[PDB]
């Protein structure tokens, strides 16, 4: 008629690492993960700082290492020199010249990056986007060309870190994907004690007053803090967590069973 | 596998230029004997005899 | 590696998809059932047996697991019967038969733009759901869609927005599909290169590169690539892989775009490989 004939065979790339195939004569998992340019190891062993740099170069060269990726620790070594804080630009374009203009900066970065494109490896890409981030018509084409990176390919570096982040989140850690994240340029009603006002803050509005008051603790809450959707009586996380380890009832002597409202 | 044989092979030589340029051959010069023969059929030879005189 | 696991089924096997963290495994048959099972540590544990859906089913799709626990099924019948996991429960949570013939592909839509499912059914016409809040639905048709009807559909990456996605039907012509403005979804382009059917389709995942790549399968068999790296340009160049001698079924890729695994009436799964000159190998 017009409907096509029944499919009997079939294969698709499910995960990150698997494929799930079924054949005329049962459906088999087959962990095809040597055959991928990500790694799952070393996305567990990748730190990445913002502090200290130099201490990330040579943390994630030894974990290249212990996978043994002899590529990758020439590049990491290479990372480690070429960022140094003693190769820090000046605020005058008539001091001296750049480091991003030397042939041994940005012309380099832009060698590894290609390359690694053409092989489709998100992973080190992304990686190493996120380390190299660190009259008056003069000054400013001195502020674009002091920068290691090409300030007029943003998109690109955003979109490296964004799939890079999907994968860690298929992966299954949720830690390594906000660190990651982080470095991502473009952006992603409590009752005061004296007034009887909502506010919407730390701080009341009309009395000026702290509107949070710790329901173990009676020291006003500016951080962190949780409560019951129906007594609305809370804390400091740790105190209500502590006083919740063993009893089931409302701090402040209200009568219900938190446990059983706060949480669905 | 590796990185490629001469991945490098194409920015010693505009680092060797870079620093030839702006004055500075001595530089230049000492990075030609220290390495000695990986960088030595890349530049012409009209532009060694200039550099070391 | 291996996990071999034994369906337990009266019938062919039509389809099967693996859930988005590598944790469950459901599986489409021709005994009106869908078998959800946890294929964790080799287990061949059940944890549904779903039943329904008169006719023989076809095919399954997962959601993204930030809206939960879904999972969309077509079938003969005419009818797309969507799951849902309530208090640790499957039970059927909305039907739509809005499908004079029966729908034959179901494809869920990258997460950013929302919850939309696109099914395109043999009666010329694509259907999309799109859920609108508190248990609604909303259905908005495209009818005279392909001479005959549609047979696959396929969602391309979100860019920075522009909805896209890319149908195929009996009509031998792969079609590209815009959302505009108000809220039309205007034709953009059509591609002919193919000879018998067109079974399959499938767009290729986005690591930043500027290059759309969608792959295709004809009932002849051909596998072509239709990369296009002229950013606005809007224009496609076929290129060919193989010809096989039977009918080619399903072509997937994998995460990066460096594999495709093709499954056709042969009885058998290839994989390829691109190489540094620019041709396809096996592996
Ligand atoms: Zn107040
Ligand atoms: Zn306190
Ligand atoms: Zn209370
Ligand atoms: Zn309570």
């Amino acid at each position: 008629a017009n409907i096509p004939f029944p499919r009997t065979s079939g294969a698709r790339f499910c995960g990150a690492g698997y494929l799930v195939y079924f054949t005329r004569p049962k459906v088999i998992i087959q962990d095809i993960a040597c055959l991928l340019p990500v790694h799952k190891s070393l996305g567990e062993l990748y730190i990445l700082n913002v502090n200290d740099i130099q201490e990330t170069c040579q943390k994630n060269a030894a974990s290249a290492l212990l996978v043994g990726r002899k590529d990758l620790v020439q590049v990491w070594s290479l990372a480690t020199v070429a960022t140094d804080l003693c190769l820090g630009p000046k605020s005058d374009p008539d001091l001296e010249t750049p480091w991003a203009r030397h042939p041994f900066g940005r012309q380099l970065l832009e060698s590894l990056l290609a390359h690694y494109c053409r092989l489709r490896d998100v992973q080190t890409l992304a990686m190493l986007c996120s380390v190299f981030e660190a009259r008056e018509r003069e000054r400013d084409q001195h502020d674009k060309n002091k920068r290691l990176l090409d300030p007029a390919n943003t998109q690109q570096f955003d979109d490296f870190k964004k799939c890079y982040g999907e994968i860690l989140y298929r992966w299954g850690l949720r830690e390594k994907r906000a660190e990651v994240l982080k470095f991502v340029s473009c952006p992603p009603g409590v009752y005061c004690s004296h007034c009887r006002s909502e506010v919407r803050g730390t701080q009341c509005a009309i009395c000026k007053g702290f509107t949070f008051q710790c329901a173990i603790c009676h020291v006003a809450v500016r951080g962190s803090s949780n409560f019951c959707l129906t007594c609305g009586h809370g804390g400091h996380t740790s105190h209500m967590m502590e006083w919740f380890r063993t009893q089931e009832v409302c701090p402040t002597g209200c009568g219900c069973h938190c446990l059983l409202e706060s949480t669905f | 596998s590796r990185l490629p044989p001469d991945f490098f092979g194409v920015l010693v030589r505009d680092m060797l230029h870079f620093y030839a340029e702006q004055g500075d051959v001595q530089m230049a010069v000492s990075v030609l004997i220290v390495l000695g023969e990986r960088v030595r059929k890349d530049i012409d030879e009209q532009t060694q005899e200039h550099w070391y005189t | 590696v291996i996990n071999t696991v034994d369906t337990s089924h009266e019938d062919m096997i039509h389809d099967a998809q693996m859930d988005y963290y590598g944790t469950r495994l459901a599986t489409c048959s021709s005994d009106r059932s869908v078998k959800i099972f946890d294929v964790r540590n080799g287990g061949q544990i059940l944890i549904a047996d779903l039943r329904g859906h008169e006719g023989p089913v076809w095919q399954v799709a997962w959601a993204h697991p930030m809206y939960g626990n879904i999972l969309a099924s077509c079938s003969y019948d005419r009818k797309v019967i969507i799951w849902r996991e309530e208090n640790g429960t499957w039970e059927k949570s909305h039907e739509h038969a809005g499908h004079d013939s029966s729908v034959n592909s179901v494809c869920w839509a990258p997460h950013d733009y929302g919850l939309i499912l696109a099914c395109g059914s043999s009666d010329g016409a694509i259907s999309l759901l799109t859920y609108t809040g508190e248990g609604q639905w909303e259905v908005k048709k495209i009818n005279n869609a392909h001479t005959i009807g549609c047979n696959a559909v396929s969602w391309a990456p979100a860019v920075v927005y522009i909805k896209r996605f890319a149908s195929g039907g009996c009509d031998n012509l792969i079609k590209l599909w815009k959302e505009e403005e108000d809220g039309q979804w205007k034709e953009e382009q059509k591609l002919e290169a193919h000879s018998d059917w067109v079974r399959d389709v499938a767009w290729a995942p986005s690591i930043g590169l500027p290059t759309s790549t969608i792959a295709s399968c004809s009932q002849d068999g051909r596998v072509f690539i239709w990369t296009c790296d002229d950013a606005s340009s809007n224009t496609w160049s076929p290129k060919l892989l193989h010809k096989f001698n039977d009918v080619v079924w399903h072509v997937s890729w994998s995460i990066t775009a460096n594999i495709l695994a093709v499954s056709g009436g042969d009885n058998k799964v290839t994989l390829w490989k691109e190489s540094v000159d620019g041709q396809w190998v096996c592996i």
